Formats: C-alpha cells, sequence, structure tokens
C-alpha cells in the first residue's frame, strides 16, 4: 500500500503525542474500557505532580496557606514518590481537595505564569471526586488530558485506506532535538506544532528564555534544512482554547513589543503569532498551510486533518 | 521496588548451631551471625578463631527436604526441618556445602530464607565503591585472633600489593604496624581505616580531576562547580530534561553534608579533595542507574520478544566426550537465571524401571531422570518468577517408561506444568505465543508432538510425552518461507552451531523475520569436545531467543551471557529491540551505517586508574571491547601494562574511541582488567545504552560476574547520541535555535543601512 512519512514536530509541551491520541481515535483503534485503565495511574500521577509543583509555588512566591490546617495537607502530600503513585485514597484525596479550595493556593494557581505547571491541572483539580471515586473509569477527553513527557522517536502507522501515514512523534526538550537527524530520511511532510499559549512562559530547560521565541526560532530554522526540500510543511497554532481565556489578563505586547494589535483580542493575537512564524523569511520557499487547532478537541482534529490529509496528497500525485 | 539488604534482629543477634561434614566426630556447637550491612556469615568455633563466608559468593540455602544429610554420625524420627546448608563457589561447578543444624528448631527456615534474599540482593551485588571498602573494614573487624584482637599480619596480607608501605600507613594512624603485633577492635574505627587508606593510597588521579574544573584555588571546591560538575560532566547526555531533572542548589547542599568531614567547610557550602574522593564513590555516582539492574522491562510482549538465557547439555560439569553428569548442575543453572535446560535422557534398566540422563555412547555416568526432574521443580522459581523451558532430546525405547516419564512431569512440577493451552492463547495458526508474564511460575516442555550429535536421532512421539507440549512444539526447520506460510508461533525449530551460522550469512532478514513470531534455539556443535562456548551474540544479533551454551566453562561467551542477564532483575529474560520485534519493520544486521528511526550513539572509554588490583606486586594491563552488530563489534583496545605496580596504577593514554554505535540498544561494553602474563583480575559487562557519563567507579567481577571487593577501575566516559560528521551545524541549530536566529536577525538589522 501507499506509505507516506509524517513528522510532528514542535518545541516540548506543544500537542504532538495528543495530536497522535486523535488519530489513534479517528483513525486508528481507539481507546476501549482496559485501555483507558492504562491511564488511571497517570492521571493519579498528574494531580500529584501539579499539587506539588503548585506546594513548592507557595515558598518560592512566598504566599501564604489562608487556611492553617493546610499546611498540614502541604506536607503530606510533597513527600509522595510521584514515581511510586499506584492509588488515589485518604488520606491523600481529601488533602489535595482542601489545598486546592484554599485561597492561598488559588492565587498561586492564578501566578502559574510564574511557575512551570501543566495545562490539565485545573481540568482535574476541578474533577476530583470523578477521579477519587473508587470506580473511576478515565473517560476518553481523560485520556486526550493526561501528561506523559515523550522521549526518543516512535513510529506509529495509521491506514486512512486512500493512503497509509506513517507519523513520527519525537521529543520536544533541546536535549530531545539531538535525536531528531535519525528520522529526517524519506519524509514527505513535517507538521509544526507551536503552543498559542506559551507567549509569556519561558523553557523548562531555561527559565529566562521565552517559549515562543524558541518555537518561532526551531521553525524558521528547520524549514530551511535540505532533508525538506521536497516536504509539505503544515503548521499547527494549537492550544487556541487557552489563549482565548489567557488572552483577556496577559497582554501579547508585554512580551512582544512588535504587537500594535488591540489587547484582550484573541483573533488579532492569533494572526500577530501566524506572521511571525510564515513571514518575511528570507527563505520564503515552500507554501506553509496554517491551522488553529485545540488537540484536546476530537471534533476539531477530525476537520483539521481531513484537509491536511487532502493536501499532503494533492502535492505528491 | 528494589530495597537496601536489612538484616533481621535474629541473624545480628546469632542463633546456635552444630557445623558439620561427613568425617566430624564430636558436636561442634556454634554461634551464627551476621553483621548488621549483611556481608559475610560469621561463626566461632572451639578454638575462638573465628571463620567467615563471603555472602554475595553464596549461590543457594536449603532447608526441609532439599538440606543435605550424612548418616554415620546419626542426629527416634526423620521431621527434622532445622537442617540447614549454604552453597557457595566462584561458578556452577566449584560448589562448596557448609552444613548448620539449629539446636532451636522454628529458626534454620528463616535464617535459609533470610541469608537467600541478602545473598541475591541487587543493591549488594551493585553497591558503591564506598560500601566495597566499608566491606573490607567489616572483614578486618570479624577475622580477629582467639584474644579478639586484630591480627597486625592480616593487614599486611589484605594489602600484600606493598607490605613495606603498609607499615608506614599505620605507622602514619599511631597504629601497630609489627607482624607479631595486634590492634584492639575499639581504637580500628571506619575513621581510621579511612584515614589509613588515604596515607598508603596516594591518588594524583584525583588531583587532576579537581584541576580540570576546577579551583586553581585548590584546597576546596564550591557548591556551584560541584553542581555544574554532576549536571555537566557526570550527567548523561542522552536523558530528557523533564524526565530525568538536573541537581538543584538545595540537593547539591545535601550531597555536601552527606559526605564533607571536615565541619567547617560544611558551614561554608564548601568540598574538600577528602569529601570529592567520598563522593566519587558513593551511591548517587554509580556507573549506571537502578532503572538498568531492576525489573523494569515490558514483561507482556509474546515470548519470541525476549532474548532467554539458555543452557547447552546443563548434566555436564566437565567436557562432552567422556566425564560426568550432574544434578546439582540444574540447581545451579536455573538459580544463575537460566530459564531453559536441557535434558538428553536415555531408556531405563528392565527390572530397574527408571530412565537416566548422560550424552550418548560416551563413558560419561549418568543420574536419574527422578532425581533432576525434582531438582528443577526445586530452582525452578527461586531467583526468578518468569517461565522455564525443559529442552528433551529424547531416546527412550519404551512405552512404558516414556509414560512414567511423562508421569514424574505432572507429579513434581503439580499445577506449575502447563498441560493445556491458556484460554486467551488457542494453539491456531495466527495468534500469537504468551507473555513471560501470562506464564509466571511456569514449566513448558520440548519435546516432539504427533556433528549435530544424539540430536540428529530423536525416538518417536508417544502420546503421554505429547500431551504436555503446547507452545513449545518443536518440529524439522524447512525455510523461512514455510514457517511463514504456516504461520504458527507455537511450532519452534533448534540449530546447530554451524547449520545456524548457513542460515545468518544467506538469510539473516528472513532469519531476523522468523524470530519475530516463533522461537529458534542455537546449541554447540559436537566437535567442541572441551565444553566450549560459541559467542552468542552472532545469533541474538539476528533475534535468537534460546542460544544455548556450556555453563560449566566460563569463557567469554558464559562472562558475556551472565554479564547481559544480570539486567533486567535477572529475570533471565531481555527485551529485543524495537525494530527486531515489530511487524512494521525491519533492517540489515550487516548494516555498516545508521538505520532511520534507530537512534546511533558514540561511546568514548578513558581507563584512568585501578585501585588494589592484586595481592602481588606486578603491571596490570585492560581490555575495553564493545559486543553488539557485527558493524559495532571491537575486541581490540587494550592499555600498555601499569607503571610496574598494582596498588593505585594511573594510565596517561588517549580514550578508547567508539564514534558510531548503529544499536546501541543491543551493544555491550566489556571492561576487563589483567596482569602482566594474562592472569585475569576482573571484568564487568556494561549496556552501552544505560552506561553513564563522567568519572564513575567500575566494581569488578569474577568470570561468573560475582562482585570482587578492593579490585577497581576508576574511567571516564561519554556516551552522547550520534551525530553525522557533517551534520553537526544543523544538530547544534536545532538544539539552541535562539542563539542561530539572533545573529541572522543581527546581521540583517546592520545592513538595513544599505537597504
Ligand atoms: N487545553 C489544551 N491542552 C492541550 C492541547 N494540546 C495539548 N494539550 C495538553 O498539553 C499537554 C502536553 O501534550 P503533549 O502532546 O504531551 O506535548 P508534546 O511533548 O508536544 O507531545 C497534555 O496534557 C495535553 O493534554 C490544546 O490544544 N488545548
Ligand atoms: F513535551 Al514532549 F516529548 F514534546 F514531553
Ligand atoms: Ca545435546
Ligand atoms: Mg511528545
Ligand atoms: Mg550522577
Amino acid at each position: 500500500r501507499r506509505e507516506l512519512k509524517l513528522l510532528l514536530l514542535g518545541t516540548g509541551e506543544s500537542g504532538k503525542s495528543t495530536f497522535i491520541k486523535q488519530m489513534r481515535i479517528i483513525h486508528g483503534s481507539g481507546y476501549s474500557d482496559e485501555d483507558k485503565r492504562g491511564f488511571t495511574k497517570l492521571v493519579y500521577q498528574n494531580i500529584f505532580t501539579a499539587m506539588q509543583a503548585m506546594i513548592r509555588a507557595m515558598d518560592t512566591l512566598k504566599i501564604p496557606y489562608k487556611y492553617e490546617h493546610n499546611k498540614a495537607h502541604a506536607q503530606l502530600v510533597r513527600e509522595v514518590d510521584v514515581e511510586k503513585v499506584s492509588a488515589f485514597e485518604n488520606p491523600y484525596v481529601d488533602a489535595i481537595k482542601s489545598l486546592w479550595n484554599d485561597p492561598g493556593i488559588q492565587e498561586c494557581y492564578d501566578r502559574r505564569r510564574e511557575y512551570q505547571l501543566s495545562d490539565s491541572t485545573k481540568y482535574y483539580l476541578n474533577d476530583l471526586d470523578r477521579v477519587a471515586d473508587p470506580s473511576y473509569l478515565p473517560t476518553q477527553q481523560d485520556v486526550l488530558r493526561v501528561r506523559v513527557p515523550t522521549t526518543g522517536i516512535i513510529e506509529y502507522p495509521f491506514d486512512l485506506q486512500s493512503v497509509i501515514f506513517r507519523m513520527v512523534d519525537v521529543g520536544g526538550q533541546r536535549s530531545e532535538r539531538r535525536k531528531w537527524i535519525h528520522c529526517f530520511e524519506n519524509v514527505t511532510s513535517i507538521m509544526f506544532l507551536v503552543a498559542l499559549s506559551e507567549y509569556d512562559q519561558v523553557l523548562v530547560e531555561s527559565d529566562n528564555e521565552n517559549r515562543m521565541e524558541e518555537s518561532k526560532a526551531l521553525f524558521r530554522t528547520i524549514i530551511t534544512y535540505p532533508w525538506f526540500q521536497n516536504s509539505s510543511v503544515i503548521l499547527f497554532l494549537n492550544k487556541k482554547d487557552l489563549l482565548e481565556e489567557k488572552i483577556m489578563y496577559s497582554h501579547l505586547v508585554d512580551y512582544f513589543p512588535e504587537y500594535d494589535g488591540p489587547q484582550r483580542d484573541a483573533q488579532a493575537a492569533r494572526e500577530f503569532i501566524l506572521k511571525m512564524f510564515v513571514d518575511l523569511n528570507p527563505d520564503s520557499d515552500k507554501i506553509i498551510y496554517s491551522h488553529f487547532t485545540c488537540a484536546t478537541d476530537t471534533e476539531n482534529i477530525r476537520f483539521v486533518f481531513a484537509a491536511v490529509k487532502d493536501t499532503i496528497l494533492q502535492l505528491n500525485l | 521496588q528494589l530495597e537496601p539488604p536489612t538484616v533481621v534482629e535474629t541473624l545480628r543477634r546469632g542463633s546456635k548451631f552444630i557445623k558439620w561434614d561427613e568425617e566430624t566426630s564430636s558436636r561442634n556447637l556454634v554461634t551464627l551471625r551476621v553483621d548488621p550491612n549483611g556481608f559475610f556469615l560469621y561463626w566461632t568455633g572451639p578454638n575462638m578463631e573465628v571463620d567467615t563466608l563471603d555472602i554475595s559468593s553464596i549461590r543457594d540455602t536449603r532447608t526441609g527436604r532439599y538440606a543435605r544429610l550424612p548418616k554415620d554420625p546419626k542426629i527416634d524420627a526423620r521431621l527434622e526441618e532445622k537442617l540447614m546448608t549454604v552453597v557457595s563457589g566462584p561458578d556452577p561447578v566449584n560448589t562448596v556445602f557448609l552444613n548448620f543444624m539449629a539446636v532451636q528448631d522454628d529458626t534454620a527456615k528463616v535464617w535459609s530464607e533470610e541469608l537467600f534474599k541478602l545473598a541475591m540482593n541487587i543493591l549488594a551485588q551493585n553497591a558503591s565503591r564506598n560500601t566495597f571498602l566499608r566491606k573490607a573494614y567489616t572483614k578486618l573487624k570479624l577475622q580477629v585472633n582467639q584474644d579478639g584482637r586484630i591480627p597486625v599480619k592480616n593487614i599486611l596480607k589484605m594489602f600484600s600489593a606493598d607490605k613495606k608501605r603498609v607499615e608506614t600507613a599505620l605507622e602514619s594512624c599511631g597504629l601497630k604496624f609489627n607482624r607479631s603485633e595486634s590492634i584492639r577492635p575499639d581504637e580500628f574505627s571506619l575513621e581510621i581505616f579511612e584515614r589509613f587508606l588515604n596515607k598508603l593510597c596516594l591518588r594524583p588521579d584525583i588531583d587532576k580531576i579537581l584541576l580540570e574544573i576546577g579551583a586553581k584555588g585548590k584546597p576546596y571546591l564550591t557548591l556551584e562547580q560541584l553542581m555544574d560538575f554532576i549536571n555537566q560532566k557526570q550527567r548523561d547526555p542522552r536523558l530528557n530534561e523533564v524526565l530525568y531533572p538536573p541537581l538543584r542548589p538545595s540537593q547539591a547542599r545535601l550531597l555536601i553534608e552527606k559526605y564533607e568531614p571536615n565541619q567547617q567547610f560544611l558551614e561554608r557550602d564548601q568540598m574538600s579533595m577528602e569529601g570529592f574522593s567520598r563522593y566519587l564513590g558513593g551511591e548517587e555516582n554509580g556507573i549506571l542507574p537502578l532503572e538498568a539492574l531492576d525489573l523494569s522491562t515490558d514483561m507482556t510482549q509474546p515470548l519470541s520478544a525476549y532474548f532467554i538465557n539458555s543452557s547447552h547439555n546443563t548434566y555436564l560439569t566437565a567436557g562432552q566426550l567422556a566425564g560426568t553428569s550432574s544434578v546439582e548442575m540444574y540447581r545451579q543453572a536455573l538459580l544463575w537465571g537460566c530459564r531453559c535446560v536441557e535434558l538428553d535422557v536415555w531408556k531405563g534398566r528392565p527390572p530397574e524401571e527408571e530412565p537416566f540422563i548422560t550424552h550418548g555412547f560416551t563413558m560419561t555416568t549418568e543420574v536419574p531422570l527422578r532425581d533432576v526432574l525434582e531438582a528443577i521443580a526445586e530452582t525452578a522459581f527461586k531467583t526468578s518468577p518468569y517461565p522455564v523451558i525443559l529442552s528433551f532430546e529424547n531416546h527412550v525405547d519404551s512405552a512404558k517408561q516414556q509414560a512414567k516419564m511423562a508421569e514424574y512431569c505432572r507429579s513434581i512440577f503439580g499445577d506449575a506444568l502447563l498441560i493445556e493451552p491458556l484460554d486467551k492463547y488457542p494453539l491456531a495458526p495466527g495468534v500469537p505465543l504468551p507473555s513471560p508474564q501470562d506464564l509466571m511460575g511456569r514449566i513448558l516442555v520440548k519435546n516432539k508432538k504427533r556433528d549435530e550429535g544424539t540430536a540428529s536421532s530423536e525416538v518417536n512421539a508417544t502420546e503421554e510425552m505429547s500431551t504436555l507440549v503446547n507452545y513449545i512444539e518443536p518440529v524439522k526447520f524447512k525455510s523461512f518461507e514455510a514457517a511463514r506460510k504456516r504461520n504458527k508461533c507455537f511450532e519452534m525449530s533448534s540449530f546447530v552451531e554451524t547449520k545456524a551460522m548457513e542460515q545468518l550469512t544467506k538469510s539473516p532478514m528472513e532469519f531476523v523475520e522468523y524470530n519475530k513470531q516463533q522461537l529458534s534455539r542455537i546449541y554447540p556443535k559436537g566437535t567442541r569436545v572441551d565444553s566450549s562456548n560459541y559467542m552468542p551474540q552472532l545469533f541474538w544479533n539476528v533475534g535468537c531467543q534460546l542460544v544455548a551454551l556450556n555453563f560449566q566453562t566460563l569463557d567469554v561467551a558464559m562472562q558475556l551471557n551472565a554479564g547481559v542477564f544480570e539486567y533486567n532483575g535477572r529475570s533471565g529474560y531481555l527485551l529485543k529491540p524495537e525494530f527486531m520485534r515489530r511487524p512494521d519493520k525491519s533492517f540489515d544486521p550487516f548494516t555498516e551505517v545508521i538505520v532511520d528511526g534507530i537512534v546511533a550513539n558514540a561511546l568514548r572509554v578513558k581507563v584512568i586508574s585501578g585501585q588494589f588490583l592484586s595481592d602481588r606486586k606486578v603491571g596490570i594491563y585492560v581490555e575495553v571491547d564493545m559486543f553488539g552488530l557485527p558493524v559495532d563489534t571491537r575486541r581490540k583496545y587494550r592499555t600498555r601494562t601499569s607503571q610496574g605496580n598494582s596498588f593505585n596504577p594511573v594510565w596517561d593514554e588517549e580514550p578508547f574511541d567508539f564514534p558510531k554505535v548503529v544499536l546501541p540498544t543491543l551493544a555491550s561494553l566489556r571492561i576487563a582488567a589483567f596482569e602482566e602474563g594474562g592472569k585475569f583480575v576482573g571484568h564487568r559487562i556494561l549496556p552501552v545504552s544505560a552506561i553513564r557519563s563522567g568519572y564513575h567507579y567500575v566494581c569488578l567481577r569474577n568470570e561468573a560476574n560475582q562482585p570482587l571487593c578492593l579490585p577497581a577501575l576508576l574511567i571516564y566516559t561519554e556516551a552522547s547520541d550520534y551525530i553525522p560528521d557533517d551534520h553537526q551545524d544543523y544538530a547544534e541549530a536545532l538544539i539552541n535555535p535562539i542563539k542561530h536566529v539572533s545573529l541572522m536577525d543581527q546581521r540583517a538589522r546592520q545592513l538595513a543601512a544599505l537597504i
């Protein structure tokens, strides 16, 4: 069968592995009750990881716990070795429920831009009851939200009848990019993910360097490499849901000063970030097919990829 | 997960016991106990002079019915489950037995089990350089004389590498140095042993590392210089920054508070040359991450997706032609992690309705089949819970005995014996072979169902021995196209080395294809009458799972076998690379080039120095070999024979470079130390994909992979992700792209004047 090889490239925490899950849901073998059961542990770990990061945030940012009884719950959670968490029970459940209700921890959640905290924090912490229940089965939306850092090079083939796409998921962190050269042979298209929400964030690799500045430089660089002179480039401006919310209180002009668009505007901010990636590229060769995506929204990816499928095929035969 | 070896209060305090062999006349009562660290089993006899057994040299502990008994001496009844036998030795053949019948009853069991856990503990075998030194010290403190003193002549013997300097070191600490004098345990502390080592063993090699980076204002080192060192020089560059975060200031402080002796440097967050020496040989600066030595491999893939520790004519102790056959070799093989033993069975005598085991028409002693079966059900899952294969080479010309042969299998193995297929894996085409996880605590039988040696003429397959064969049903191999057309994962075929070699050179990719769904067993040729071994790496490279060897011959073949099967919890099952498992994929094992979707590595190995490598003053040289694909193999490198000593030799020789490792995930580094002449000191087998970067002590091992104590080497490694010769620019641009796009935007901004 006709087999074409796509690459999922991105900075790191952009949504490459999440895009892969939507492919497994849309064109793949989806997620059964047993598959889902394979994530419970990971959803329990993400909640601990997140509440531990916010517990460090309280000291680092010197924020007082509104309530005294939360100082104890904070010491109970901070001691847990996430790598061994296989269950989610009392006292831990009532301790994380109580920490999340502490105006002090809420004041710290609001300042998440000031430290590293995953995007699926609020999604999970606001649904603890459903997650704590001893009859808990992760929903498909629950699987699409989990955080599991990707390291190395993983090939996922998908049969779209008409064609078979061999999608390659990789690690985004700087150290992971030294490996990338080992999946550059015979590439048809490179689909690049950028986080629209990371315009006011810093790298986990380096906390004085701006995330969107990183993805911007990585994109402008990678499209001028010789392995890709005959390979199409689809740019997915992902996390459009997180930009809609954040843009309301985190002004783009404060991180990118050449933005002369209005504030508290999701679209003007959106179309400015697209220009930076595609425009005035001294190496303005390839046409770049862009798409605004929310990778945890199955119906969005279904529609977007149907279009990227057509584009890739055409620009080949 | 893994645990440090805790020594129960009973083994600490001690319990009374009677030590005996087959010659002992009088009742010799002794108090057995284990030091708090679980290094030595020690008992003080009649003379009051002590005897020590290294707990890391222990191979098995038996009790109840599996324990040794005598006769002559005698002690009435038999239910005396207070018999305990300790089996130790430096390889499966040279086993030594110690018997200790308990005085109180409910104790021998507790001991037998506790000693066993301590003896097979992973952290104990993979301990810090500091711990092996603290172990040496413990031996000097236990092996006291009849007057509870430490004989000076024991310190001269332990370091007979230089007796003249030893005298100067002891004298420098205000300790006795004369060969007639003794030292009181009270004035021979760990403090004064570490001081003793530091004045005897000058370390210009460590001086050169403190100067490296940095502090030329040299007496000490700063918290930052140490954090930057652990994070930059000692960190694995292949590891993800999120998965393996670097040390913080708060964590670098704990290290000074844990190792710095000078209570004044600790105050000013600084570390001394003595405090850095402690860290280099601490438990955070091991050559390997715990994840490598742990049972962390996925154990749910089909049985065909794994390399399996295997044995050839297990029953042999020496050569093939003539020699003795044993029941004990099975126990030793299985306890060592072996998951595939061979029972070359012959037919029983008329009056004596009992079939025996031996080779063939060779005047080689024979053992009863029934005695081999029991020895297997006994040891099969003591050191591993993963499945065991019984390779049957049947020569039974009898319907009765072959039936009585099946009867023993059901009788002795019971519920463990897999007699029928699993509900989930029916013996139909297209179905895959079960998980090792799916067959935990199971005995699978490999026999016929209805210079190759005695493997070229087996008898017919009767219904009794045919009704036990299910997932490992051997069949006449035709081609790969046939086994493929047929599509049966439960159908496996053996290949005598030379036969396996032809399929290796002619159809290597078709051989890998086959090994993704069916099992293949390789066994040495009938010519190797000295139970010689072939290099298993040849057949692993084509995905061969059951690559049997002669466990009685510790040549480089078995040393490599024990080396690689120490990993994955000694489970006896290693998961094959992804591109040697997936139907989707295929590559040429003879590829002289990198392979798309596989991350190649570069390895630089520099031999820096060695410590206490021999009891006699002699020159030392170290070999650094790499086993894996034919392109990834190098059995070449060798340092020059040391200065002239064996105490603290330093080597100044460029690093041994392995610039391109196509399949690093299948490569194993080998570091072997030798004396001028070829006398083997010790070695170590390290997986290339796990071996860490920077200065790390390599705690040496014997041919059997048992941990030596004093011998060690300080090596410097750089295990990195491979970057072609020219793509070094594009690599750096992908890693820190902002710097790259910062210059091209700067230059452009500087040219705006001239449009
Ligand atoms: N809200 C939101 N979350 C997302 C989106 N895409 C990814 N995420 C989340 O961000 C985290 C990182 O996703 P992942 O695919 O692992 O990042 P990768 O390293 O780029 O693979 C996961 O928890 C995802 O659920 C998005 O479009 N919207
Ligand atoms: F954010 Al990643 F591998 F791309 F964990
Ligand atoms: Ca044989
Ligand atoms: Mg990823
Ligand atoms: Mg380290």
